[PDB]
């Protein structure tokens, strides 16, 4: 697109249309008010005993 | 005139199954007692309250 007389400092951009999932750091601000839960992933390698 | 929220809250961790102290009461004891014997040129074994 061409915009006519509208100078540059006075615009915004963005990209918006996305197809895969993310984990929700809290390093990274939320899309919404009340997030949309897709699926879970677990974490591995649990405790056990041993001797040393 | 934009604004930030926060929030959290405390929950007990995975590991309590293994890693773990416990507090108990205590009441009065029991006795128990073993004893050897030398009956008639042989030993003998007893075990009792
Ligand atoms: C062994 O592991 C079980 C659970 O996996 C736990 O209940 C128990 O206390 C453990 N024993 C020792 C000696 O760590
Ligand atoms: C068993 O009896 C013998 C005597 O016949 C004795 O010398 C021995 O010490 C007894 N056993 C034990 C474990 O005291």
């Amino acid at each position: 697109k061409v915009i006519n007389n509208c100078k540059i400092d006075q615009c915004h951009a963005a990209v918006t249309n996305h197809k895969n999932w993310q984990y929700n750091s809290p390093l990274v601000p939320r899309n919404a008010e009340l997030g949309d839960r897709k699926g879970k992933i677990h974490i591995p390698f649990p405790l056990a005993n041993v001797t040393c | 005139e934009n604004t930030q929220l926060s929030e959290a809250h405390v929950e007990k961790s995975e590991s309590c199954k293994t890693e773990f102290a416990s507090a108990y009461r205590a009441h009065t004891a029991s006795a128990s007692a073993k004893l050897r014997v030398l009956y008639q040129g042989n030993n003998i074994t007893v075990a009792a309250y």
